[PDB]
């Protein structure tokens, strides 16, 4: 199971379903037939032996998720939008059997980032159905993430065609450039790797900041030059050569436009790329063989990089493979004690009225943050402690 | 001689304790007798706070139906704290164990909250003899006169107006949570002979007693002591048709201090105004 956990999800659809037929023909809701039940799905399924001697635990109930990004993920000839629907609408369903469904919401949503940034998303406008069928489980609160990372995709989608027409008034542009805007404080994304940016590509990235300037008044732009690709083309070799790599790899090459060699210090001071990174680019590039040293009988493994090497462009470049694609991937028990000494005067009271009396009268020490009171008074009224009203507003009310 | 307060009498407490004699008549506890150094130090602590909210055991026997206290000591505040401090009832040398508990309600009248009475409700169940003491910082300061809090609660399940100033607030609080409470008949004793003769330390005063600018300092105390009889003689009446007796004796105390003030009014007039004309 841990090594192809693919067909382990599969066997649990199929056996739940046709539990239900068999009782209602005899046994006529039999005692123990349905007893049965409850014990084998709980124990057998949730939790399996061998997260303990493994060191992985926190995974095994992760890997729903990646089986739902699987089927709206771009791949090959996928099953039509007319069975597929049936299958989720009884996922949906035990899905409120978990209770740690707060993990859930964070790795769909740092897989949906890399699945939309990177344009490796299918059926996007089933995305918003799925993402929609979430909203109803819990609120929109618990989408909050989600549904921005959605919105944002659309708006970059007609600001680029806004840009074009943009484009017809003024020069145009010698490279098609497609951008997405993304947002701040609601992605996982971040600015951590300092770049310099080519001479080749800075002209059209002012244009565009200026496109930014009289639309929208008041916005930065924090570009994460790690998440762009781009498609580069060779003009000088044998053969016409359209190759797809990312904005680092596309920098080293584009160096050798003035000249045919460089040493890894120089290029790691004109670019200014940590030297890990650097590193990894680097070993990916002579994996494709876009890039060889001067010795071909030393060997990349036992032989440190050292930032010294003179790397030269291979001139007589005939690699047999016409498809190269660079771009591939490389305990604090205080808040609970404060909620209920603060709950023992007031009988009644909101939930973000609850707020801000336990948040932050002692945010002084240890500032508790607003999703760990969330959950702490989720484990409470969880426990007979709180039992919130039944409906009326959102009053958590105690002992009623 | 009298006195006969003091001098704590270990076996006639151990009896009364063991005949429970409490247990059978839910009313039997009618007399609260608070000593001088009791209010001294509970009034002090209930002004140390201002507005704040402050709270602390009270030490006593009990004699009949009347609880008496001798003694009181605050308490640092629910944390940890509390419950070490209150070891300090059996660390010292003092026979007089603990009977209560008092806390204060700076401006909020004098009755018993829904968590107080829960409070009461306990330790009356687990510790058989308990009382609980409301006393006003704002009300005694702004008034001039203490007002007392002895309100101990009824039992579970069990069923069977003075200070009603609450203008809008918790005046609803007052409400539902009214009949799970008694009020006990406060009478003050003084031990006589030491205190008796060092109380002549309120005579050096001699000027707030000289200008007392009473009638007007607790003239809303009045007003709602009016307002209280007016309804207590509509109960009477509607009874009618001993409560009354009640209302003339409310009538009495409020007109009698109000006489009071007027002596002391006409005294100070014929002091000060009445020379040299
Ligand atoms: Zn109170």
């Amino acid at each position: 199971a841990l090594n192809d956990p693919k067909m382990y999800v599969q066997t649990v659809l199929d056996v739940h379903k046709k539990y239900n037929a068999l009782v209602m023909s005899a046994f006529n809701n039999d005692a123990g037939f349905v007893a049965a039940l409850d014990k084998a799905c709980g124990r057998f399924i949730n939790n399996n032996a061998v997260t303990k001697m493994a060191q992985s635990s926190s995974k095994s109930p992760e890997l729903l998720a990646r089986y739902c990004d699987s089927l709206l993920k771009k791949s090959s000839k996928n099953p039509e939008e007319a069975e597929l629907e049936d299958t989720l609408n009884q996922v949906m369903v035990v899905f409120k059997y978990i209770e740690d469904k707060d993990v859930f919401q964070k790795f769909y949503a740092k897989m949906l980032a890399k699945r939309l940034v990177h344009q490796n998303s299918a059926s996007d406008d089933a995305e918003a159905s799925m993402i929609s069928k979430l909203k109803q489980a819990c609120g929109f609160e618990y989408t909050s993430k989600l549904q921005r990372m959605f919105q944002d995709i659309g708006v970059s989608k007609d600001l680029n065609e806004q840009f074009k027409k943009h484009l017809t008034n003024s020069e145009p542009l010698d490279l098609d450039f497609s951008i997405q805007v993304l947002s701040s404080g609601s992605w996982p994304f971040q600015q951590s790797c300092t770049f310099a940016l080519p001479s080749e590509l800075e002209r059209s990235y002012q244009r565009f900041t200026a496109f930014y300037a009289s639309r929208h008044s008041g916005r930065k732009l924090t570009w994460l030059y790690q998440l762009s690709k781009g498609e580069l083309v060779t003009n000088c070799f044998k053969n016409r050569y359209t190759l797809q790599a990312s904005t680092f790899q596309m920098a080293i090459l584009l160096q050798y436009n003035t000249e045919d060699a460089y040493t890894v210090q120089q290029l790691t001071d004109s670019t200014q790329i940590k030297m890990d990174i650097l590193a990894q680019v680097l070993q990916i590039l002579l994996k494709s063989k876009l890039l060889v040293l001067e010795d071909e009988n030393a060997n990349v493994d036992e032989v440190e990089l050292k930032p010294d090497t003179l790397i030269k462009l291979y001139l007589g470049y005939k690699n047999k493979k016409l498809r190269v694609n660079i771009n591939v991937p490389m305990r604090k028990l205080l808040i609970q004690a404060a909620i209920v000494r603060i709950m023992k005067m007031r009988k009644v009271l909101k939930h973000q009225q609850l707020l801000g009396e336990v948040l932050t009268q002692l945010s002084s020490r240890f500032k508790p943050r607003v999703p760990v009171i969330k959950k702490c008074i989720d484990i409470l009224i969880e426990k007979e402690y709180l039992e919130r009203v039944d409906g009326e507003k959102d009053t958590y009310s105690y002992l009623a | 001689s009298i006195d006969e307060i003091y001098k704590y009498d270990k076996k006639q407490q151990q009896e009364i304790l063991a005949a429970k004699p409490w247990t059978k008549d839910h009313h039997y506890f009618k007399y609260c007798k608070i000593s001088a150094l009791a209010l001294l130090k509970m009034v002090m602590h209930a002004r140390s706070g201002g507005n704040l909210e402050v709270m602390g055991l009270m030490l006593g026997k009990v004699d009949g139906e009347t609880m008496i206290i001798m003694d009181s000591f605050a308490l640092p505040v629910a944390y940890e704290y509390m419950a070490a401090y209150i070891e300090n009832a059996k660390q010292v040398g003092r026979l007089e164990n603990a009977i209560g508990w008092y806390h204060s309600h700076p401006g909020y009248g004098c009755w018993l909250s829904g968590i107080d009475v829960s409070t009461q409700m306990l330790n009356q169940q687990f510790q058989e003899p308990f009382v609980a003491v409301v006393i006003d910082p704002t009300r005694t300061i702004s008034a001039g006169k203490v007002n007392l809090g002895a309100f101990r609660t009824y039992p579970k399940g069990y069923k069977p107006s003075e200070y009603q100033t609450i203008p809008l607030n918790k005046i609803e609080d007052f409400g539902v949570h009214c009949k799970q409470y008694y009020a006990l008949e406060v009478s003050y004793f003084k031990s006589s002979l030491d205190r008796k003769l060092l109380e002549l330390l309120w005579n050096k005063y001699w000027v707030n007693t000289l200008s007392s600018s009473s009638l007007l300092t607790n003239a809303d105390y009045t007003t709602g002591q009016v307002f209280d009889l007016s309804e207590k003689l509509e109960q009477s009446e509607a009874q009618l048709g001993d409560k009354l007796a009640k209302a003339t004796r409310d009538s009495c105390k409020t007109t009698i201090e109000a006489i009071h003030g007027l002596m002391s009014q006409v005294i100070k007039d014929k002091l000060f105004n009445q020379i040299n004309i």
